């Protein structure tokens, strides 16, 4: 729900390190067991267990994603001192990117990652800045 | 008003045009046999139609004027170099053998088409049953590959599952020495270089894989050559037997509505003849195609539809 | 291996023709000789004769709706008047300082 | 196939588009002037 | 307006009503005269514009365009005779018809008063060129030439459709004339720097900009000379001249944004000038400069000073002339030899001298020699980018020494040195040829006597 | 020319594009037809909706 | 809104639910199908009763009618399919594949 | 001299079931033609 | 079957639509979607084989399950108020199931997988009803409720809808799922204005129905339904040919045909209501569909495919049958940019 949304929120951009990891990785886990329920519904690999394992695959390599993303962006905010700033969430989401590519184990999904995670991070934190709508309200 | 679903509504019914006289006869025998003779005997006594044996240049007879066209227009192939050569580089073979059975397709579905307008019987030479018998002769003497007998079975099997099988087959039986004799009498220098072997595999064919087959769901009448001279026990046979095997009893009206629609718009009779499968005997390059092709459009009333070419000599075209 | 070694009916390949070996003085337009000569003489026509001279000779002659000799003589009467009566020539101002009224900034 | 001029059609095809023709600008007759009349133009 | 596109429109029927032996000659003859009828148009004046109706507007610098791409037809027309010999007369119709409808789609946009207008014409553009492109072309990569064409300008299009009707959701009107008068500031802001990107890219990728500019030698190598000659010609104009009429409203934005793009382009002349220096095709090498020189025209736009518009018109007209010269001299020595190899037919001007000659004089005025209004646009935008900045210099004149290099060794790979001895099948060269090659050159040298028709609105 | 060019500049926009959306594809395409897994989805999907929009 | 709604709209989720699992055999899901329907009939005479909205006493003879209908037009579809294979089993439905 | 035109090597790649063919899916196979698949009495003994 | 027969089931067809379409209560519009449901399976089984058997049974498990699941929410809007009319929905819960039902019922992401198959399964006669005529009445039941529409899971189920339909047309090569998962899209596209204009919708839709008809039309007159069987119509009808290239250009939106109209109007019309990014990603996810439209394009009229010998007989015979307003079609799909305003009719 959109009760995770609120708890990472609400914790100021650039204090609670831990606070804003611990959320980060509570969205991430949330991520990863919904693309988990998907692929085991769609997909039965071949029984349980595997289907069990490939759920914590998915789960932790989510979460750890989300964790290393929150972390870098709240400590590039705190260092920089320089709180709104969309180069924060570039570097934050692209060390989530290269996380996975580490866990992936190959570069060039680590360098693509970073360029197309870096700069998702920093357009969600213009949108932010701007006030842009994803899902508008029929305004006319 | 052309045959179709209103037709059907109204007045068209066509069970009541049977007569217990419809009766399709399809005749089969080796090259060089008396069965023409005999079939068109059986026509003229029963009062039927009779169906001359389809050719290459059948469909040409059926659309415009009777006459034929080039052969580089329809069917690009030739018998006689078959006979020449049997093992022709530029695939001949089941390129004929191909053109071969769509004539005979189309021919099956005239036929079935006029029988089920008219109620008037007809009289057919070997249809598109007991076709393969050439191509089962043809794969044996090596004439062909097995990919073209590939092809010509998944054709067969999607162009035949849509049609009724006739309700009696007339065999005439002759000897190979003596077929061969007949061969020799007849004259023609291409025929005369068919080998003994030939002949045998096609008589192999016949007994082996079609006569016990339409044994199972149509009526058999064995003949020899000394017997098939008269038509008269022949006809009385024909009257004798009566069908009570075949699918022909168990259709109703609306089978025959059916029916009626598909042996009507040739183009769906025709439709898997052309199946986009690749062999090198008959499939044939763009450029050819398209030179082909436009050739074809400037034959002299085939640019337009049948009543709108002027040069024909139709007229009132602003109107039609 | 009893394939022929083709892998459909094609036709060769044509050889290209020569305009010229069957009608010197081609022209390079069509194979038609009547055709030829005279879709040579519109284009030259059409082209050099008509276009190329009379549109240039057009544009040559066009009138001036740039207004430039206007300009000139606009500025040389503003400036015999400017030189008569002292007046320095341009003024830095474009418009009278009079008309603009600038915001007090009271800072 | 072989056949001739079918008048019937023609004559229906014809008499169709003439009557839409007419009846259009009949139509447009007197929206013309009916809206002259509410607007008191003419 | 109407005066020149209810002809345009007519070429059809009279295209599809003509003898089976006489389009070529019919279309030639009234291209001419449609052509001829254009030429009025260029009467400017130095106020506003000429303002037919609510619809279609001119200018000085729409006149120049629509005067090049009504001139371009009957030239594409000649160039198409030959190939299309062993076609069927309804495939010829319809390749005449293409062209046409190119013409009247290029005619509409060039006036277009209105910006949607505008991007439904400069969109309608794209599907005769694709036709042509991967209909009547030789090689097999041609439909991959076509699906990079047409998907690079999507994508970079997509985004200006949703900037203009944002635009005139906030202003309320997209008629170009209260758009120049009621302009307002752009303020630095991510969301006004994003509209800045969706209104510049859609017109950058088809300048092409240097990075986005990988399309254009495939399309261009793939496509048949007459879709060379019009891609060449006026449809790289398209990006250059919509930039030119929406540079109005992204002030003061365009100052620091345009950094990165004029970066690109200093850098991207140099390398796609180095580039042409080793190629074994002409039309590629003829692709690379045409990319170095749309690559300066972009520098000129994103100067945004008077000197700056005024050489960049000379030199999008000069540019698409010579362009086309070199497009069809190179379609001249492929209809011969048929392998399109810079090493393979040489020594020509000892076989064929005066289309050797047409090969000097189009090498020169690509080299830009003066007075050539080629060299006109070079110096005004090297004037202007001098103003801008001192150290443009060494890139400008790295620039010109690089396209004098290639275009002498095109030259001289070509036309000097010994005949191939293999190559016996080269025929004397055409009056169609050269008359060809005549009617592109003969205009340039007109114009660099009256350059002010030729400067835009800013002279 | 060959390696900013014919290289790197080619898999950075087109190529690239063309491989994601063909992986896309070929993830979304490959089901089996089994209504099983359908209306599985579909539970999965139902529940989603429930919980996370209101 | 009370327990017996609450018990019945659970009865027509966890009808909802078998029905979307498909272990095996058709038949159970047509099985869930009208338990599904039989839940809407007891819930909706509920609510029509308990407001003594008299003119709705029709429309559960008239969903229990339409559903009966589809039944039998499912059970109908179920027969053939066995025909063809032999079995109501879910998993000899592959032959169309998206 | 010729204008290039597919070939059969060309069309083959749009003949099989799915375009981008991949392991899981090599072994499918086109539909039938014709949009039909093959189809691939009881007896009582009564004694005493 | 009967003509008689079949002339009644389309009638029957018909009927229902038009009474889930005039009704005012909530039960008579259950009672349509139930006779149009029971109408059409006889359509879809009219050529007897196992495919189309299997397709049916999809097809009325589907949509038994949304009709049950749109009776559960007309029982619990009566439930929360003593109302039987199509108005606002008076329930947060019950409106999300009457969502889900609608777009299950359109087959709308995620509810897409049975379309596909469906279709494929079926002639191309039940496939052209089915995607033509089967979305007037889920359609105006979502645009008679649009004030009640939460506007999150409309927009989440269009764009899903917009991508499943972009992605899993570039993998087909019959043509009736390529119709499906273009289908798909245009269902997408849809249902991304419901919350902002009806009028959009219906002008989509229309739009949609043309292209769609005329499609369908040519495939049945050139009767193929594989990519290599349409790579022979070139041989025999190339006229056939250009008109289908023509139609699938603007099928994929290009500009200044038809099909550019309805993408236009929901961009702007979305853009008024200050959305900016969806409309951006759902153009970029266009492409997809303008890209297999250009296979497609490619594989048919474009290049000459080679051919059969046994395309000469069918050089001899003319089509028995002509389908009319195959020729109005083609011109309404095509050329109607410039009448672009008529769409203030209410349409
Ligand atoms: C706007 C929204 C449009 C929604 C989409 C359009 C729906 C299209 C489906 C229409 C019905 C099927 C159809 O017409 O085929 C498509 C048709 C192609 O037909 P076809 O594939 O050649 O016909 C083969 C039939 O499937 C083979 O059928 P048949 O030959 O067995 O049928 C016999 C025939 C002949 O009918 C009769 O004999 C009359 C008998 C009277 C019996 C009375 C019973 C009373 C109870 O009856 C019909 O064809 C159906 C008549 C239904 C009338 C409904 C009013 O093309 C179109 O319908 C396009 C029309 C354009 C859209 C609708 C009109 C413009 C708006
Ligand atoms: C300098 C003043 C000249 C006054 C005389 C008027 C000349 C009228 C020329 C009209 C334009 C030429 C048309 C181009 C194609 C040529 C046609 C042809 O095939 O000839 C066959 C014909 C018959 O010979 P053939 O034996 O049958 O053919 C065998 C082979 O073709 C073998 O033939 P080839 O080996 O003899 O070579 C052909 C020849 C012809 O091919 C060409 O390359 C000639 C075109 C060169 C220009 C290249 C573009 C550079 C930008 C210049 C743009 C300014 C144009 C001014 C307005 C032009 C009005 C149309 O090429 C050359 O001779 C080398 C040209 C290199 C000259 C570089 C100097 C250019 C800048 C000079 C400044 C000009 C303005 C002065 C301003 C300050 C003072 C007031 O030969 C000639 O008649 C040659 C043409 C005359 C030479 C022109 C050289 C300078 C004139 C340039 C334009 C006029 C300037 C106006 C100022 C007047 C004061
Ligand atoms: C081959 C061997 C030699 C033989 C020839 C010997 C003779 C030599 C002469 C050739 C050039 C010598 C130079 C002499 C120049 C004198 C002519 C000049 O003065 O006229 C120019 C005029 O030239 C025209 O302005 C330019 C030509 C028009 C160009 C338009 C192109 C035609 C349309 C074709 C299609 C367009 C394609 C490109 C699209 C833009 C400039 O005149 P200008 O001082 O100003 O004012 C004119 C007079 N006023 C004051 C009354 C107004
Ligand atoms: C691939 C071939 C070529 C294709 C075309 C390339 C051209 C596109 C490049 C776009 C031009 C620049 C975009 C934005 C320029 C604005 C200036 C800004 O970036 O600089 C600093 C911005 O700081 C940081 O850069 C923040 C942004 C960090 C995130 C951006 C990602 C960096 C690399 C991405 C490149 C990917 C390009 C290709 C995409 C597929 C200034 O600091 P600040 O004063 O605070 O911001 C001023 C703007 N305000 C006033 C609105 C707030
Ligand atoms: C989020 C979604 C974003 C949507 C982006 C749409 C991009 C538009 C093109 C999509 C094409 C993807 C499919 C594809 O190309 O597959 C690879 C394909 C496989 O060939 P097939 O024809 O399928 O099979 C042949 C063997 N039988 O390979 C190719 O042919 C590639 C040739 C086409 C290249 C087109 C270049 C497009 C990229 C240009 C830059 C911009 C792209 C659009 C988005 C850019 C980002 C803003
Ligand atoms: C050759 C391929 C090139 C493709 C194009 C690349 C650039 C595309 C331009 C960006 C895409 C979006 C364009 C914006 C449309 C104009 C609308 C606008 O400017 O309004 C902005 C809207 O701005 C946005 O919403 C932008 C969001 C971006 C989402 C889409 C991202 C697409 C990719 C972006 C990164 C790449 C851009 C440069 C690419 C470089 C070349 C490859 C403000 O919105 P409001 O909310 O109403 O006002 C704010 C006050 N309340
Ligand atoms: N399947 C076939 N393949 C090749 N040739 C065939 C085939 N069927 C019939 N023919 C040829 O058709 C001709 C007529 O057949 P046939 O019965 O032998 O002579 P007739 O019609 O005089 O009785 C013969 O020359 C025969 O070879």
């Amino acid at each position: 729900a959109k009760t995770l949304l609120h708890k990472y929120s609400d914790i100021p951009e650039g204090t609670e390190c831990h606070r804003k990891a611990y959320a980060s990785t509570s969205i991430g886990g949330a991520t990863g067991l919904i693309v988990s329920a998907y692929s085991i519904a769609l997909k039965p690999p071949a029984s349980f267990l595997e289907g069990v394992a490939r759920t914590g695959r998915y789960t932790f390599t989510s979460a750890a994603i989300g964790a290393i993303f929150g972390l870098t962006s709240c400590i590039s905010a705190q260092v920089r001192e320089k709180p709104d700033d969309p180069l924060n969430y570039f570097i934050g989401g692209c060390a989530g990117g290269l996380t996975l590519g580490a866990r992936t184990r190959s570069y060039g999904i680590g360098a693509a990652a970073c360029a197309y995670m870096g700069l998702t991070a920093a357009l969600v934190k213009m949108g932010q800045l701007e006030g842009w709508q994803v899902f508008a309200e029929p305004k006319v | 008003l052309q045959y179709g679903p209103l037709a059907f509504v109204l007045g068209e019914r066509t069970t009541r045009k049977l007569t217990e006289t419809s009766k399709v006869i399809t005749v089969d025998g080796n090259i060089c046999s008396g069965k023409g003779r005999l079939a068109r005997e059986i026509a003229e006594k029963l009062g039927l139609r009779h169906f001359p044996e389809a050719g290459i240049h059948y469909a040409d007879s059926t659309t415009g004027d009777g006459k034929p066209l080039d052969v580089q227009l329809s069917g690009n192939c030739s018998l006689e170099k078959f006979y020449d050569d049997p093992k022709s580089n530029d695939g001949n073979s089941y390129r004929l053998q191909s053109w071969l059975y769509a004539s005979r397709l189309l021919q099956y579905a005239d036929a079935l088409e006029h029988l089920l307008s008219t109620g008037q019987g007809v009289v057919l030479e070997r249809s598109i049953y007991s076709d393969f018998v050439f191509l089962e002769a043809m794969y044996r003497q090596g004439f062909i590959r097995k990919q073209c007998v590939e092809h010509y079975n998944e054709v067969k099997k999607v162009t035949a599952c849509e049609y009724l099988p006739p309700h009696v087959v007339v065999y005439v039986d002759v000897p190979v020495p003596e077929i061969q004799s007949r061969i020799q009498k007849k004259g023609n220098p291409h025929e005369m270089k068919i080998t003994a072997a030939y002949l045998q595999d096609i008589e192999n064919a016949y007994k082996k894989t079609f006569l016990p087959e339409m044994s199972e769901k149509c009526e058999v009448l064995q003949y020899s050559a000394r017997e098939a001279e008269d038509a008269e026990k022949v006809v009385e046979d024909i009257e004798y037997l009566k069908c009570d095997k075949g699918p022909w009893p168990d259709q109703d009206d609306r089978t025959f509505h059916r029916l009626r629609m598909l042996v009507q718009n040739k183009l769906e009779v025709l439709n898997y003849t052309t199946i986009p499968v690749y062999l090198p005997e008959i499939t044939i390059g763009a450029h050819q195609s398209d030179r082909v092709f436009q050739k074809f459009t400037e034959l002299p009333g085939r640019k337009y539809s049948p009543g709108y070419n002027e040069d024909v000599g139709d007229k009132w075209i602003w109107l039609k | 291996p009893p394939e022929p070694t083709i892998r459909l009916q094609e036709d060769p390949d044509p050889e290209d023709e020569n305009l010229y070996e069957k009608n010197p003085d081609s022209h390079g337009y069509d194979k038609d000789p009547i055709v030829d000569l005279w879709n040579m003489r519109v284009v030259f026509f059409f082209g050099f004769s008509i276009v190329l001279v009379l549109g240039s000779t057009f544009v040559a002659y066009l009138p001036d709706y740039r207004m430039q000799e206007w300009a000139r003589r606009e500025a040389e009467r503003l400036v015999k008047y400017r030189e008569a009566n002292g007046l320095p020539l341009m003024e830095s101002n474009c418009f009278d300082p009079n008309k603009i009224q600038l915001p007090e900034d009271e800072d | 196939p072989h056949g001739s001029p079918d008048w019937l059609k023609v004559g229906l095809t014809l008499g169709t588009s003439v009557f839409l023709w007419i009846y259009l600008i009949k139509q447009h007759k007197e929206d013309v002037l009916e809206y002259k009349r509410r607007n008191g133009l003419e | 307006m109407l005066k020149i596109i209810i002809p345009t429109t007519m070429l059809l029927p009279m295209t599809w009503m003509s003898k089976h032996n006489m389009i070529w000659i019919n279309a030639t003859v009234h291209s001419l005269l449609i052509s001829l009828i254009s030429l009025s148009l260029l009467n400017q004046l130095g106020e506003n514009s000429l303002n037919f109706s609510l619809t279609f507007f001119s200018d000085s610098l729409s006149a120049p365009l629509l005067v090049l791409t009504t001139w371009l037809l009957p030239l594409m027309l000649m160039a198409s005779q030959s190939h299309l010999s062993k076609e069927t007369t309804t495939r010829k119709k319809l390749y005449i018809t293409m062209l046409i409808l190119l013409q009247l789609f290029l005619i509409m946009t060039f006036t277009a008063t209105e910006l949607i207008l505008f991007y439904i014409l400069f969109e309608a553009t794209l599907v005769p060129t694709l036709i042509i492109i991967t209909r009547w072309g030789n090689q097999t990569e041609r439909l991959n030439a076509g699906l990079y064409f047409l998907f690079y300008t999507l994508a970079g299009s997509l985004p200006l459709l949703v900037a203009l009707v944002y635009i005139q959701n906030t202003t309320g009107s997209l008629n170009f004339l209260i758009i120049h008068y009621w302009s307002h500031p752009l303020s630095n802001s991510w969301s006004n720097i994003f509209m800045w990107l969706a209104c510049i890219m859609a017109f950058m990728v088809k300048m092409p900009l240097y990075g986005l500019h990988l399309w254009l030698p495939k399309a261009h190598v793939e496509a048949p000379i007459a879709g060379s000659m019009v891609l060449a010609a006026v449809l790289l104009k398209l990006g250059g001249y919509g930039m030119m009429r929406i540079t109005t409203i992204l002030n003061p934005l365009t100052n620091y944004m345009a950094y990165p793009f004029l970066m690109l382009s200093m850098w991207g002349m140099i390398m796609t000038s180095s580039i042409c220096l080793r190629q074994t095709d002409l039309k590629s090498l003829i692709a690379y400069s045409s990319v170095s020189h749309m690559a300066l025209v972009i520098v000129a736009i994103m100067i945004q000073t008077p000197w700056s518009f005024m050489g960049a018109t000379a030199l999008m007209i000069a540019h698409g002339l010579t362009s086309s010269m070199l497009f069809c001299l190179a379609n001249t020595n492929y209809e011969r030899v048929h392998s399109r190899t810079m090493i393979l037919a040489r020594g020509l001007q000892t076989l064929l001298p005066l289309m050797a000659t047409w090969w000097l004089v189009a090498s020169l005025t690509n080299l830009a020699l003066p007075p050539s209004i080629n060299l006109i646009g070079e110096l005004f935008i090297i004037t202007a980018s001098f103003s801008w900045s001192n150290i443009t210099i060494i890139l400008m004149g790295m620039n010109m020494m690089i396209t004098a290099l290639y275009s002498l060794y095109m030259l001289i790979t070509t036309q000097r040195g010994k005949y191939t001895h293999h190559i016996n099948n080269i025929k004397p060269s055409f009056t169609r040829e050269n008359a060809l090659m005549a009617l592109h050159i003969l205009p340039l040298l007109l114009l660099t006597l009256n350059p002010k028709m030729i400067l835009g609105p800013l002279y | 020319s060959s390696l900013l060019d014919l290289i790197w500049l080619e898999t950075i926009l087109p190529k690239t594009t063309s491989f994601i959306q063909m992986k896309m594809s070929i993830m979304v395409s490959n089901q089996k037809g089994l209504i099983k897994l359908y209306f599985l989805s579909f539970l999965i999907t139902i529940m989603i909706s429930m919980t996370l929009f209101n | 809104m009370p327990l017996v709604y609450m018990n019945i709209i659970m009865a027509f989720a966890i009808a909802l639910a078998g029905l979307l699992m498909y272990r095996s055999h058709l038949m159970s899901s047509l099985l869930c199908l009208e338990g599904m329907m039989l839940s809407l009939f007891i819930m909706s005479t509920l609510i029509i009763l308990n407001t003594h909205f008299t003119l709705a006493n029709m429309m559960p003879i008239i969903l229990l009618v339409f559903a009966a209908c589809e039944a039998a037009l499912g059970l109908s579809l179920l027969v053939m399919v066995s025909n063809t294979y032999g079995t109501d089993y879910v998993q000899n439905l592959n032959l169309l594949q998206c | 001299a010729r204008q290039w035109q597919p070939d059969v090597e060309w069309a083959e790649q749009f003949g099989g079931a799915v375009m981008y063919p991949t392991k899981e899916t090599a072994h499918w196979k086109p539909p039938p033609w014709n949009d039909v698949d093959p189809p691939k009495n009881l007896t009582l003994n009564f004694g005493p | 079957m009967n003509p008689i027969i079949y002339t009644t089931l389309i009638m029957t067809v018909m009927s229902g639509t038009m009474l889930v379409m005039i009704s005012s209560h909530w039960l008579l519009i259950w009672i349509g979607f139930e006779m149009n449901l029971l109408a059409m399976i006889p359509v879809l089984m009219k050529n007897f084989n196992p495919r189309a058997t299997e397709a049916a049974t999809k097809y009325f498990l589907t949509q038994a399950t949304a009709s049950m699941m749109l009776m559960m929410a007309i029982i619990i809007n009566l439930l929360y108020s003593g109302q039987w009319t199509i108005t606002k929905m008076f329930n947060p819960v019950a409106m999300t199931m009457m969502t889900m039902a609608l777009a299950m019922k359109l087959g709308l992401s995620p509810f897409h997988f049975w379309v596909p198959e469906v279709t494929q399964g079926i002639s191309l006669q039940a496939g052209l009803l089915l995607l033509t005529w089967q979305k007037l009445a889920p359609l105006s039941v979502l645009c008679q409720i649009s004030q009640s529409i939460n506007p999150n899971l409309m927009l989440t189920m269009a764009m899903l809808s917009i991508l499943i339909g972009g992605w899993g047309g570039l993998n087909q090569t019959q043509l009736r799922k390529i119709m499906a998962y273009s289908s798909i899209a245009h269902m997408g596209w849809m249902t991304a204005v419901l919350p902002y204009n009806t009028t959009m919708t219906i002008l989509n839709l229309l739009i949609y129905i043309t292209m769609t008809l005329a499609m369908f039309m040519l495939l049945i007159h050139s009767s193929a339904t594989t990519t290599l069987s349409l790579s022979h119509t070139w041989n025999k009808m190339p006229v056939i040919t250009s008109l289908m290239m023509v139609t699938l250009l603007s099928m994929g939106g290009l500009p200044p045909l038809s099909g550019f109209m309805p993408k236009w109007m929901i961009i702007q019309e979305m853009t008024k209501n200050e959305s900016i990014i969806m409309p951006t990603l759902m153009a970029m996810t266009a492409l997809l569909n303008l890209y297999f439209y250009m296979r497609l394009a490619y594989s048919s009229s474009l290049t000459m495919f080679p051919s059969t010998n046994n395309m000469k007989m069918k050089w001899q015979f003319e089509h028995t049958k002509q389908m009319k307003l195959l020729p109005t079609m083609i011109v309404l799909s095509t050329l109607v940019l410039p009448m672009t305003p008529a769409l203030s009719s209410l349409n």
